[PDB]
């Protein structure tokens, strides 16, 4: 899964390290978001690609 | 990426579909201009779209994580560059309409928010309703937060 914030930041991370569960959970932060920015952008897709 | 021979819909945050066939869009060159499809309103942006394939699935979001499933069938369907109709209710508990995906059931989703808050749910909590029908609580939200994300998790 990949993420993007505004000025730009770009990572991925492994699909397993997340768990699915009920409606109207909190949800812990995917990113150490910056001071000033939010993710605007988000994509899945497979390594080779 | 688009086939032959396919439909596109056009998704607002103001509730706005609109179908047409892609037969009625010619292809052109690389440094081109294009043509109006969908007859925008005011005070209204393209936040969405979905080429329509099988059958069976469909979801909204709303800003405060709100949504429903409905049946593919049940949109109408009009020539480009022409009014829609409304297609969730805008409320006051939901914000507006962020994207929309087309995932039927044994699938999950992910929702993000402007902070974060990374969510991994299944969509057999979420049942068909009609088109007219507002959100409800897929996500708890938390003050000075919006959802900006929403992909589709497969089998």
């Amino acid at each position: 899964v990949v993420t993007l914030s505004h000025q730009g930041y770009v990572k991925y991370q492994p699909l397993s390290e997340y768990e699915a569960q009920r409606r109207g959970g909190k949800g812990k932060s995917a990113a150490r978001i910056k001071e000033e920015d939010f993710i605007d952008r988000l994509l899945v897709a497979n390594t080779h690609d | 990426l688009t086939s032959g021979e396919d439909e596109v819909m056009l998704f607002s945050a103001e509730g706005k579909v609109v179908r047409f066939k892609e037969s009625s869009v010619r292809a052109m060159g690389c440094n081109t201009t294009g043509v109006r499809g969908i007859r925008l309103g005011e005070g209204d942006k393209v936040v969405s779209l979905i080429v329509p394939r099988g059958d069976g699935a469909i979801l909204t979001a709303t800003q405060n994580g709100y949504g429903k499933r409905t049946a593919v069938a049940e949109y109408p369907t009009k020539s480009r560059a022409t009014k829609g109709v409304i297609s969730i209710k805008v409320t006051e508990r939901n914000g507006l309409v962020v994207g929309a995906v087309q995932v039927d059931d044994c699938d999950q989703i992910m929702m993000i928010t402007d902070a974060g808050t990374l969510v991994r749910t299944r969509v057999s909590e979420i049942s068909i309703v009609g088109r007219n029908t507002q959100g409800v609580i897929l996500i708890r939200t938390a003050e000075d937060e919006n959802v900006v994300g929403l992909q589709r998790v497969a089998e």
